[PDB]
């Protein structure tokens, strides 16, 4: 059957492809959202607000 | 059966197993490179893509 499948290698590019950018597009999504600042700044000690 | 110098030249023999291969068409239609699907992941990718 693979050998079968071997000339719908176009098709099975395409998908793999397609998936693929759809990854790439979830991780950049997550990091334009929280990645907004790169100086990772932590809370004071004493809670004086 | 003693009276004779023996040549001076070599052979190997290889073994052909099924596997697929990545061929390279040249612009006058000759095979110029291949990669062995199958050898190492990054001819693995290579076939893959
Ligand atoms: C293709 O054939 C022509 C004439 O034989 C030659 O000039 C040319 O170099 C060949 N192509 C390559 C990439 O060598």
């Amino acid at each position: 059957c693979s050998n079968l499948l071997l000339q719908y290698g176009s098709f099975c590019t395409q998908l793999n492809r397609a998936l693929t950018g759809i990854a790439v597009e979830q991780d950049k999504n997550t990091q334009e959202v929280f990645a907004q600042v790169k100086q990772i700044y932590k809370t004071p000690p004493i809670k004086d607000f | 059966s003693s009276g004779w110098t023996a040549g001076a030249a070599a052979y190997y023999v290889g073994y052909l197993q099924p596997r697929t291969f990545l061929l390279k068409y040249n612009e006058n239609g000759t095979i110029t490179d291949a990669v062995d699907c199958a050898l190492d992941p990054l001819s693995e990718t290579k076939c893959t893509l």
